């Protein structure tokens, strides 16, 4: 199999590209976006400076009387930041990396891929360990006050197993909150990836498909055959293929339904050759079949992110994609008698999603939901980047935006080029 | 496009509500100020709010979506998002929950509906949600019997009708004259507004039958095995192509033990009388 | 409808419209709101808040429909339980009006099983301990003792009430009849004895158990209703632990806390112990033996149906389903998960009115139809896409012009989420009388639903058909998290994690392909026997019957109330009445 | 003993014994067994456990302390409630047999607390809907119908009767004091009027709390106790979301279920909540709300002790002590994590007989004379280990001498592990009342153990001293899960999450250190808020008082039970009694 | 018809159980749900 690869704008990248190349566990590009994922902290100084000085060193609403210091940490943000980075080198020249944000109110900090041996989470770990000591040293905190450090920057816990109260903000979660083994890349909200592509959709799609597919790898379900129609999806739904997805968009962008998308990949489909006659029917209605199920499915997802990005475009609005999923899926199959995408899965969660995002249960808008989210889990990685897409083209019309929620990881994750410009990274590892 | 399968006439109804170059009847023409007080966000003359500035005095992200996808009017002005929702009679109405969002996204650009058994919502920018809402209520999808405006409370799509044939509504919203002509005494949550709005007159049970894109073995609707096997088959089809899928992926239907020998079956038999009375 | 009114909807429908069941028409806004019959409960409502406003120190208001949702501009409709004469006011089937209901609950949360044989194995092994029947004997009356709060070491120890705690006790069973029969008889729960029923001769179903358990002794473990009601189902394996661990010190007259001491808790809350469930992923994060970890097949094999009614499969299935609605819909989603009025008629509908009776007899009847009217025969090379695909379309086409031909049971199933519950439930039935397989059921499920969509033009709830899309995937899946036998699924199972209206029909089918497939249990040999047990609240051999009881104020059976050590109520005041 | 009776052993020693407090000798084996006074209940337990026997099926034994062991070879002790009058048994401090502990704690776990501003600014945001006074008192009488079960939307929904879920309701609270006058006062928890205590002038506390919340507006909702019986603690922040749901599209007038709702439901359940505690690793699996992961000093802003008596800083600890023995010791550690007989006098110790009491006011004594007479005096240069080693040896030579001289004291407190928990207890009142810091009271804690041990040569039972020995460690550490301020830890601060007669204590420290600082609350002035409740059934202001009242029957104040709808109990055979 | 059997044997009760020990593949290290705590995977493995 071969594809090629072309960027946002329709202009080609790459061409005769052995789908391998693109692969999670082959492509350089895509194992350093997964690197960066879980190496990657944000830390708002300015913020933690103020939790120390009123004593909000816990919980939501809570407060300790009594206990209130002052440690200029912003003031002595340069030998604090000196300090994490000495800590967290293993060995000199080695990727380490600590970077000082808007006058240092805000820090970025990179620990050694070295000090990660077994666990994902030492990507918190170091840094939080990191910090606190940090601080103590260069703030002079004395023994009796050590512990207020520690609730500053570890948040409740241990009494609390989430240290999300915390300093170190990563795009990941601890592993306990995960809901699988090898669900680590997918425990990342929307919002927040909304935010690190700087709400641009097609560079949020296909960052948001490149963490589905590295996790689907993860779960064991890219296991010998089954491997094919994943390397299929992310080529062509996330990563462009031969332009389908950018064609679909751009040819029915001015004033094009979802349904018109839809029914002009099916007619590329058919042109092409991925689907044919099977039987037709006493209507005149043709059942369809495919040779090549697996590149059949390819071509329903594209069609389904090209849908939800025009319809949610001419919103300029998140909230529709759910159903958008649903209706892509569901009138694909009406239209050719073929299965939709992932077999009937995405079609699923967008049924879940849609409720958990217009009713009282649960979920909320599509900024909240994640790979993860127990809502949006089901289909084979196909379908969160749809939601990312949709959040990064929402014109701040939802109260739980990335704008809202996830200002920090724009500002600090925003700059990184693999985030900024994955298909691009990608593209070119795989030359 | 092929839109559906199905032989009869009701796969015919769905394949036109569905169909942009098809135009939908028109059984009424609900003046625009009507409209709003029926949807009750704002009051007629009621200029526009906004939850953030209009696009065009507004820069953008560098997004090459928004670059190549128009705006809705809407969109383009910042309006809040609002709503319209139906309820569909199980008796006969012209159109069902889900046959509407086929027709929504097919023939709109720029919603959200959603679709439930006795409420059907769509979502969109208020002055384009306003636009649609006319459409619907005007045009042959709309029944002023079997189909109700209602966005809360919508208990009734399958309940037994009135002696005149009327949808229950436990909010009372409509009120239905001598001569059959419904008219909207409350709006569609159930608010006093400052005048009645007439709907008009019921379609009677023939013209419903023609109509509707249900399938119903009853009070002399379409009974889909026995007079439209084409739906099922295919319908039965995109099940068993999900259920190979699922096992293998790359996996053809005749390679498969026990597969499917062809698309329908051979032996099919019915347990029901037409009609279903017995 | 079915043939036989015993099954059928027609008793039902006749006896709460006055129209006939196939009416079109009916009449609205003249019942004077809840001055109807079934505006009964919320009047006597009305009169009681009054007293609870009376009673707070700001006058803060409680219930009220004047700030809601006043009821009634239609007809308030009661419901019959299935397979029973029994009517029933809809408000008496909310959980919190109904007693029954919450016992049934209790009694499985309170519950586990461990097994006896490797203590007897650490005791020969570290001391060379003799085992015999009648020092398990004397064992089995010092737990009895323990288990439900009474000392059998310390000096000064205080103790539990008994009245308070009498639902709590401890038996054995064993597929080894000579040590049954040597031990007390008062300790034993009887294989032979529940399990008498067969098929072509007495006492079968006791053979597949005894086999299936082999010559091992199991104890099965109530905890005190109260226990549950206080905290949680993760207390249940530890409580066992600590009264075994004490009766272990007793009765084989070991150091009270030696080092064979810690083995013997290891062996009991770790290395023998059979718990109703596991925990869960922390969103939903729950303790041990509640709903969310329960699989269908263990909610299945706690009812006695198949031991009671051996040749009747459906019976089978509603009560499993009974069961299953109450528990994971109910309670799980409806409260565990969400709470507020719940979700009382999304599981009613299965359980109420032979409306699902009605349409599962119809589908084993069209199963064995086409089974050549051999039960349990379409396996292995007669299984294929074909023949199910024939019995589905059937079965379907039956269930779905029920609900059309006969308006008063739509108007029941007023919500189309039941509606498909119900429709997919009796193709699902029809296959697994036609298999006894509970997999391809699965395909049943989807394509009665996808089949529904296609007919009606319209299904359940907003995001009722998640696992319905999810199903024919997941149908013969091997991926890590997407497959799993249907028997061992549960509301942890992915798709199934969110959503009312399944997991009710669910038990059922899992029941049904087992009964007809003549199988004496579902998933487990040993909670089959443990529920089995006559001295248990709560009868699990006829749900329908106690939920009708639990609804009427008829109920005697409820435990775990406090009546006994109190002087008064929250809200009430006391002093003599007048 | 201390100076004043009302704070020392004497009055309940006295009563207890029939020799002096002082005395070295008593008389054994002359008691009859269980035949003396304090067999009473015992008596009665047997007489029960016949009843029981009759009942079962087969005859299956229960209570028969002849299979165990029999009590009463010497005296068996009443225990006097800490500062009361009020005697009891030792059995009715079981919490199965104490009606007003199992409230107690319910009514902790079926609270919660939910931000309103971010609903408002929701509103405004995506709809430019106006938020008024008014329309918030409209939205908080619906939420009154709907929190308890009543329906707010649909037509045929089946509801709660109120007489079972009574204890249900919601009220708001703001630092905002032009909102609170306009709102209905129906609705209102004031905090003017909960919180007038001052130190120098009235309603300071007031002012602490009204500055730490602002002007924003919170929510504190109860939900009925019959649901956290039924289900468990993760029901509530679900609970509150679904019914806040609701009464939002009512209130506001919105589509029953439009994207704006969905909002709403991340807003109720994650973006604006707060929760009595999070889940637990799951080993030790437990839904959100539960014991194990709620911080001591949310325990002890559960109390109402600092508001009722703002210049007792150690009736402060000894309320929040009672709290905690009960809640932490008797049902997480006695119940949740273990079971059976349980830990009843491991929690009773640190709240009965005044012996605590004793130890806590000399050490509060103590405190100030090392504090030179200035209470919370020694902090920042003050602070050194010096005068905390001091202070220590002073009070922990005080107690245990106690103990020693006597002997009645340490007959009462005849384990070893609550002699350590109480001098240690005391020592850290010591520290609290001199620093008016927490975390220095580790340092105490420490200190008292190791020369407990080292003076007496034993200390508690054989697991006792993990956290005691961590204790000096992690008393100052900020390493990963070993670091943390006083305030915030629980039973999931690792090596608190074992054992009994510690974390009853800890509670109390945590108060004391905070109202010797005169500081209105200890973790969360939300919580010290929405607990001030005057509708709340168990008393929080006098807690001791209360699980008195419960041990002798007397207690009016139970919510939850089922009465009302039922015909009778298991176990007990229904007809009219001669 | 019977892949899902094989799913059972190899993968345990999982995922309805969130712990796939009762599948076939033993490891000396467990799944990170039931790690302790972030950095304490290399603890989770029985002194046996
Ligand atoms: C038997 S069946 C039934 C059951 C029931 C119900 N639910 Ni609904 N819900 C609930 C549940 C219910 C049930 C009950 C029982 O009994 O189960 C409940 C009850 C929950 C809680 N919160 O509790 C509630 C209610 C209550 C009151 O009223 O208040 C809420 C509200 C809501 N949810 C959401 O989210 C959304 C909403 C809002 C909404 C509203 C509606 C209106 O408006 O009317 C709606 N929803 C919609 C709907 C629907 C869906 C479809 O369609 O399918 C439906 C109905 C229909 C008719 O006709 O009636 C339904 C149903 C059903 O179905 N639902
Ligand atoms: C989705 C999830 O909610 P969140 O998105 O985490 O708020 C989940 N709710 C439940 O799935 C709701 C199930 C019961 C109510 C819906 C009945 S169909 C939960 O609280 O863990
Ligand atoms: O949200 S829905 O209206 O679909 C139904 C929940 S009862
Ligand atoms: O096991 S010990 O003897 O240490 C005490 C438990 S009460
Ligand atoms: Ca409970
Ligand atoms: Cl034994």
């Amino acid at each position: 199999d071969e594809i090629d690869l072309y960027d946002d704008k329709g202009k080609k990248l790459a061409a005769g590209v052995p789908l391998q190349n693109i692969s999670p566990l082959k492509n350089a590009a895509i194992k350093k976006i997964v690197n960066l994922t879980i190496r990657t902290g944000a830390v708002d100084l300015a913020g933690l400076e103020k939790k120390f000085a009123t004593g909000a060193i816990a919980g939501r609403g809570m407060v300790i009387r009594g206990v209130n210091r002052n440690l200029p940490i912003v003031d002595k943000a340069k030998e604090i930041a000196k300090a994490v980075e000495d800590m967290l080198r293993v060995e000199s020249g080695d990727d380490t990396n600590v970077e000082l944000i808007a006058g240092g109110k805000r820090m970025m900090v990179q620990p050694p891929t070295a000090r990660i041996l077994s666990d994902y989470s030492v990507g918190l770990t170091a840094s939080m360990g990191a910090l606190t000591h940090a601080i103590i040293d260069v703030c002079n905190v004395s023994m009796w006050d050590a512990p207020y450090v520690h609730a500053g920057v570890w948040g409740m816990y241990p009494q609390n197993p989430d240290p999300g109260d915390g300093a170190v903000k990563m795009l990941v979660d601890i592993p306990m909150k995960n809901e699988g083994p090898g669900f680590t890349l997918r425990n990342i909200p929307v919002n927040h990836l909304a935010a690190t592509v700087r709400k641009r959709a097609m560079q949020g799609a296909g960052l948001t498909m490149i963490l589905e597919e590295a996790a689907q790898f993860e779960m064991g379900n890219c296991m010998g055959p089954h491997e094919r129609g994943h390397l299929l999806d992310l080529a062509y739904e996330g990563l462009n293929a031969n332009n389908l997805l950018y064609s679909l968009i751009k040819d029915n962008g001015q004033d094009g339904s979802l349904g018109d998308v839809i029914y002009a990949a099916v007619e590329k489909a058919k042109a092409d050759g991925v689907i044919k006659s099977l039987k037709k029917m006493p209507s005149g209605f043709t059942v369809y079949d495919a040779d090549d199920m697996q590149l059949w499915n390819a071509y329903a997802c594209t069609a389904m992110l090209a849908g939800v990005c025009v319809n949610c475009a001419s919103m300029r609005a998140g909230q529709p994609v759910p159903g958008n999923i649903m209706q892509a899926c569901c009138l694909i199959e009406r239209e050719t008698g073929l299965p939709g995408p992932d077999f009937g899965m995405a079609q699923g969660a967008s049924v879940s999603s849609s409720f958990f995002s217009h009713s009282i249960y649960g979920g909320g808008g599509p900024g909240v939901f994640y790979g993860n989210h127990i809502v949006t889990r089901h289909a084979k990685g196909q379908f969160i980047p749809c939601f990312c897409a949709a959040m990064c083209i929402d014109a701040d019309t939802m109260y739980f935006s990335p704008a809202r929620t996830s200002a920090l990881y724009g500002e600090v994750l925003g700059a990184i080029p693999e985030f900024a410009e994955p298909m691009r990274a990608v593209a070119e590892a795989a030359k | 496009p092929q839109f559906t399968a199905g032989n009869s006439h009701v796969a015919q109804n769905r394949r036109n509500y569905m169909d942009p170059s098809y135009k939908l009847e028109k059984l009424r023409d609900i003046p625009e100020e009507d409209i709003v007080r029926l949807l009750a966000h704002r009051a007629p003359g009621e200029e526009y709010k906004s939850i953030h500035p209009p696009l065009e005095e507004m820069e953008e992200p560098d997004c090459a979506v928004r670059q190549i996808v128009k705006p809705t009017e809407g969109a383009a002005a910042g309006d809040r998002i609002r709503y319209v929702q139906y309820t569909d009679s199980m008796f006969f109405s012209p159109i069902t929950p889900y046959q509407r969002a086929w027709e929504a996204l097919n023939r709109y650009k720029g919603v959200d509906p959603g679709v439930l058994s006795g409420r059907t919502i769509i979502e969109a920018r208020e002055r384009d949600i306003e636009k649609i809402a006319k459409i619907e209520v005007d045009c042959e999808l709309y029944d002023t019997a079997r189909t109700g405006l209602r966005g809360r409370t919508v208990h009734g799509h399958a309940v037994r009708l009135d002696k005149d044939g009327m949808m229950f509504d436990a909010l009372r919203r409509w009120s239905r004259g001598a001569d059959g002509t419904v008219t909207y005494v409350k709006d569609m949550i159930g608010g006093a507004m400052d005048k009645e709005v007439t709907l008009g007159k019921p379609l009677s049970d023939a013209e419903l039958l023609k109509k509707t894109t249900m399938y119903r073995n009853a009070q002399g609707g379409v009974w889909q095995e026995a007079d439209d096997p084409e739906s099922m088959d295919v319908t039965a089809q995109i099940h068993w192509k999900r259920s190979v899928g699922g096992f293998q992926p790359w996996a053809k239907m005749k390679d498969i033990k026990g597969g499917k020998k062809d698309v329908g079956v051979k032996n099919l038999k019915l347990f029901t009388p037409r009609g279903g009375v017995e | 409808p079915y043939n036989d009114i015993q099954h059928n909807f027609l008793k039902a429908m006749s006896d709460k419209f006055a129209e006939k069941p196939e009416s079109t028409a009916t009449e609205f806004y003249t019942y004077g709101g809840i001055a109807q019959k079934g505006g009964m409960r919320k009047r006597e409502f009305i009169a009681e808040a009054s007293k609870i406003v009376d009673s707070r120190v700001n006058s803060t208001p409680a219930y009220n429909p004047d700030a809601g949702m006043p009821q009634g501009q239609r007809y308030l409709m009661p419901y019959m339980m299935n397979h029973t004469d029994i009517m029933v006011n809809a408000d008496d089937l909310h959980w919190i009006n109904n007693a029954a209901m919450q016992q049934a609950w209790d009694d499985m949360k309170r519950g586990i099983v461990l097994g006896l044989d490797d203590a007897h194995g650490l005791l020969e092994a570290r001391l060379g301990k003799e085992v015999t029947p009648d020092t398990i004997s004397n064992y089995m009356e010092v737990l009895n003792h323990a288990l439900p709060g009474g000392a059998v070491i310390q000096e000064h120890m205080v103790e539990t009430k008994p009245m308070l705690v009498n639902d709590s006790y401890a038996k054995i069973f064993s597929g080894d009849d000579d040590l049954v029969d040597s031990v007390d008889r008062r300790f034993i729960l009887d294989i032979n004895k529940e399990f008498a029923a067969g098929y072509d001769k007495p006492g079968e179903q006791a053979d597949q158990l005894k086999d299936a358990i082999g010559k091992k002794i199991w104890q099965i473990l109530w905890m005190p209703t109260v226990v549950a009601r206080q905290t949680d189902g993760g207390t249940m394996f530890r409580w066992v632990g600590m009264q075994v661990g004490m009766t272990m010190i007793n009765a084989y007259k070991l150091c009270a806390g030696e080092s064979v001491t810690g083995e013997f808790a290891y062996y009991a809350k770790h290395a023998a112990v059979v718990q109703l469930s596991n925990y869960m992923p922390v969103k939903r994060a729950r303790s041990h033996n509640e709903p969310g970890g329960m699989p269908l097949g263990i909610n299945a094999d706690s009812t006695r149906s198949p031991a009671l009614f051996p040749n009747d499969p459906i019976r089978a299935e509603l009560e499993s389903i009974a069961v299953a609605a109450m528990v994971y819909d109910q309670l799980w989603f409806g409260t565990y998960m969400s709470g507020g009025v719940g979700f009382t008629q999304y599981a009613s509908a299965t359980y109420t009115d032979n409306i699902l009776e009605d349409f599962c007899y119809k589908g084993c009847e069209i199963g064995l139809d086409y089974a050549g009217g051999k039960m349990a025969s379409i396996k292995g090379d007669k299984l294929n896409m074909d023949i199910l695909e024939e019995i589905i379309r059937a079965e379907n086409d039956y269930a779905l012009t029920q609900y059309e031909a006969y308006p008063t049971v739509a108007e029941s199933h007023f919500g189309g989420s039941v509606r498909a519950c119900c429709a997919a439930a009796g193709c699902g039935s029809a296959v697994a009388c036609a298999t006894g397989l509970a997999q391809p059921a699965l395909s049943a499920w989807s394509l009665s639903m996808l089949g529904h969509y296609e007919r009606v033009g319209r299904l359940g709830f907003f995001g009722y058909d998640l696992q319905d899309q999810c199903t024919a995937c997941g149908s013969y899946s091997y991926q890590s998290d997407e497959g799993m036998p249907f028997e061992m699924r549960g509301v942890n199972y992915p798709n199934y994690a969110m959503n009312v209206g399944h997991q009710s029909a669910y038990a059922g089918l899992v029941a049904g392909a087992h009964s007809a497939n003549h199988d004496a249990w579902v998933l487990s040999p040993l909670w089959k026997v443990a529920f089995s047990d006559r001295d248990l609240p709560f009868d699990r051999g006829y749900v329908t019957r106690e939920y009708g009881l639990g609804a009427n104020r008829e109920y005697t059976k409820v435990a775990g109330e406090r009546d006994l050590i109190i002087a008064g109520h929250y809200g009430r005041e006391p002093g003599a009445k007048l």
